């Protein structure tokens, strides 16, 4: 019973900063071996790795957006969430949380494999 | 970015065999560990092969990955209406600092009414 | 005097590949024709050395390395071949000079709550040299900080166990393994074939 | 480490009988159990290989078993040309650990040693060292003890033995004790005699001469 | 017909080093694993240290570590060994030993003559022959004293006496030097037509001393 909870506004003002939330149920977040990392996909195009979280605050994010993103970890709230600044209709995907393994702490151990999924919210880049 | 390479789409009868492709380089599937995703309609992805040519519990052993050099494969031994869907290698880029997905190939069986 | 193969393909227990069990051939007579005619191997590939032409091929020594893997792993068995198995269990070189023989053993090799027994060596800092055994179980470090021998981030644990369930596709079923080498020194022949 | 331990460490045994020494693994080591025959002087020779197996040349006579962690090397008749120290070593992983050895003698009828005692010649006495020399030739088993008196006075810490390796034919050992002195104390005193305890004595033979005649 | 000749030992004082070599023949050397082997007087076998076919992966055993090193030369077919800072305990005789395959350092399946090391601050001297001079039947001898470093050899008549020959294993003195005797026995009646010498022979300094023992 390891699912992960999508919440985000659908629409975002270009220039503006846009603001995700992938809230864990069904144990903690800071528990196994785990990469928490964040995907977007177009719609009818490929998916894009956006960054990734580990350990107590580590980040390494995507070269290409790595100045505009910001990854953080609310383990109160029990939860991790997205920021994208100064976003254009470039930005305009299916944005996905999911967990990668790196250990042997991790239950299954499914190493290297993005475990569980998050349902994916719809994120349209547009003033109108 | 499109550094792993899939064709877009593959189609074969239900019952035979198919095998998906995913080319990359040294840097990526060379020296990194490839993983392979099933994605639905309207779904997000779920993890079909992990660290190369391992199987998760709850997917059919109708699957199994294969790696040799700076290329991957995904194999579908019988082919089942139930398996229409894109397929996505990933693996770890050491140039680009970034986990890459290929552009996804989209399997149709044939047989279909 | 009659070489002793049947301690090795008819061996009650085979051993994992990660700790795969090699025996030594020695001063014996070496009758390979029930091999060759036996239907019961699903890999009888021989490297540098034909199976018809060995009733007439004398060898100082002969060695028999046998262990369990599963079938999509039989092609690895061979010289030139990468994997998990080829990688981190057992390596031959491109110079080999012998046969692999292989045959499925599902009927034995698995329970219907799956056959753990059987490991294999997952992870490792470099690949083996050929005819190298590792049977290490140190926690493999893949990252910046160390392990303290318990798994963590960046910290696993180099074997796995196969599944092994009587339901598992001919690809996923557990395969036994016989792979004979052959030496041959400037040395006197004590193994000869007939 | 992976560590042997054989037993006994030696014995004795009548031509013809079955002698069985064992082996015992600290761990288990499959079958990867080596015996080899040492002669003193030369090298190891192996004889068994994989626990079972006869080395090329080696007699029907001896044999190996055992799987695991206990292991045991048998001759079944035993023979003089046995006479040796028996090694047993795993392969199984590094390093390479060798057993204890097992020396083995050839029960033989109790002979008494023939003691004779040997002055310094008269070319070393030029140099300033004397060396007297006691010798017990041919006699069994093994055990025996010397002991030197320089005018009475019990002698130690100033002599050296060596023991002959067991005849293969007579089945006897020989032993050689020397007392080194300076020569200005082999001119201080006048008797000199080493005094053997054996088996075969019913009392001590002691060989004596008088520095001089 | 494998061929293992061991070369490079002799004498050594303490703290210095020493260089062995291997030279093998009728084999691959380049394929195969090289072993190295010694055995110390009046002890039991002690495995050193193991190479790879290629010379990458060395193995020793904790008495030598960071004071061996192990090396080869695929091209001159010879396999060496490093002994730095050697002490009393390292003196033995070591045997090179072919290996396994590859990198399968589990098997010795030949094993050389093997040379001997003799870690000593004495220096090589020839022996002192003295004559052990000579019941129904009588004993003589000769003691061979203070030689450095091992082996001698003595033969009584030039190998026409071998019957009662006992040549004793030598004694190592606490002046660094060895000590032996070889002694024969012989029916008293003879003692008087017919002569005994014996021939020792110490390789390491060129010694052969032939030596008449005669009664008093
Ligand atoms: C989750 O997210 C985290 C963080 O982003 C990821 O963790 C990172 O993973 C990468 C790749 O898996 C790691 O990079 C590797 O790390 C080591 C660096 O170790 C160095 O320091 C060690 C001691 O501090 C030392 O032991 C190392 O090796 C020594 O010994 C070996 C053999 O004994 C010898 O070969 C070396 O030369 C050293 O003597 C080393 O010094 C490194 O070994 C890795 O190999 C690189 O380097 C070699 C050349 O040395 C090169 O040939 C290789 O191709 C490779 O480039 C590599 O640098 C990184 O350290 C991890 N960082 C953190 C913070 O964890 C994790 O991967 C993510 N997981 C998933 C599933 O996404
Ligand atoms: C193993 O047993 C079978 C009989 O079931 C026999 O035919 C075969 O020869 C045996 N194996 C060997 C190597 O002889």
């Amino acid at each position: 019973q390891l699912q992960l909870q999508e919440s985000g506004p659908g629409l975002v003002k270009p220039s503006q900063t846009l603001s995700l939330t992938c809230t864990v149920s069904g144990g903690s977040i800071s528990s196994g071996s785990y990469n928490w990392t964040w995907i977007r996909q177009p719609a009818g195009k490929g998916l894009e790795w956006i960054g990734r979280i580990y350990n107590s605050g580590s980040t390494n994010y995507n070269p290409s957006l790595k100045s505009r993103v910001t990854i953080s970890v609310d383990t109160s709230k029990n939860q991790l969430s997205l920021k994208v600044r100064s976003v254009t209709a470039a930005d305009t995907a299916v944005y996905y949380c999911a967990r990668h393994c790196s250990g042997g702490t991790c239950y299954p151990k499914y190493y290297y494999g993005m475990d569980v999924w998050g349902q994916g919210t719809t994120v349209t880049v547009s003033s109108a | 970015q499109s550094a792993l390479t899939q064709p877009p789409s593959v189609s074969e009868a239900p019952r035979q065999r198919v095998t998906i492709s995913c080319s990359g380089s040294s840097s990526n599937i060379g020296n990194n560990a490839v993983n392979w995703y099933q994605q639905f309609p309207g779904k997000a992805p779920k993890l079909l092969i992990y660290y190369d040519d391992l199987l998760p519990s709850g997917v059919s052993d109708r699957f199994s990955g294969s790696k040799s050099g700076t290329s991957a494969s995904l194999a579908i031994s019988g082919v089942q209406s139930e398996d229409e869907a894109d397929y996505y290698c990933a693996a770890w880029d050491d140039s680009l600092n970034v986990v890459v997905f290929g552009g996804g190939t989209k399997l149709t069986v044939l047989g279909q009414p | 005097n009659l070489c002793p193969f049947g301690e090795v393909f008819n061996a009650t227990r085979f051993a994992s590949v990660y700790a795969w069990n090699r025996k030594r051939i020695s001063n014996c007579v070496a009758d390979y024709s029930v091999l060759y005619n036996s239907a019961s191997f699903s890999t009888f590939k021989c490297y540098g050395v034909s199976p018809t032409k060995l009733n007439d091929l004398c060898f100082t020594n002969v060695y028999a390395d046998s262990f369990v893997i599963r079938g999509d792993e039989v092609r690895q068995i061979a010289p030139g071949q990468t994997g998990k198995i080829a990688d981190y269990n057992y390596k031959l070189p491109d110079d080999f000079t012998g046969c692999v023989i292989a045959w499925n053993s599902n009927n034995l090799d698995s329970k219907v709550g799956g056959n753990y027994n059987y490991l294999y060596r997952l992870f490792r800092k470099s690949n083996l040299k050929p005819f190298e055994r590792d049977i290490s179980t140190e926690i493999y470090q893949a990252g910046s900080t160390p392990c303290n021998g318990v798994e963590g981030f960046n910290c696993y644990f180099p074997l796995q166990s196969y599944g092994f369930q009587p339901t598992n596709g001919v690809g996923y079923q557990p395969y036994r393994v016989v792979v004979l080498s052959f030496e041959l020194l400037h040395a006197p022949a004590t193994v000869c074939g007939k | 480490d992976i560590q042997l331990t054989q037993s006994p460490s030696s014995l004795s045994a009548s031509v013809g009988d079955r002698v069985t020494i064992t082996c015992q693994a600290s761990q288990d080591i499959s079958n990867y159990l080596n015996w080899y025959q040492q002669k003193p002087g030369k090298a190891p020779k192996l004889l068994i290989y994989d626990a079972s197996n006869l080395e090329t040349g080696v007699p029907s006579r001896f044999s190996g078993g055992g799987s695991g962690t206990d292991f045991t090397f048998t001759i079944t008749s035993l023979q003089p040309e046995d006479i040796a120290t028996y090694y047993c070593q795993q392969y199984d992983n590094l390093p390479l650990t060798f057993g204890g050895g097992t020396k083995v003698d050839i029960k033989r009828t109790v002979a008494a040693p023939s003691v004779f005692i040997f002055p310094p010649s008269d070319e070393q006495l030029k140099s300033g060292t004397a060396s007297v020399v006691c010798l017990l030739n041919n006699f069994y088993p093994r055990e025996a003890k010397v002991q030197w008196k320089v005018d009475n006075a019990l002698q130690s810490g100033n002599s050296q033995e060596s023991v002959t390796e067991q005849d293969s034919k007579d089945s006897t050992y020989s032993l050689s004790s020397t007392l080194t002195l300076s020569k200005a104390d082999y001119e201080k005193h006048k008797v000199y005699a080493c005094e053997v305890t054996h088996q075969g004595l019913s009392s001590p033979v002691t060989k004596s001469f008088n520095r001089g005649e």
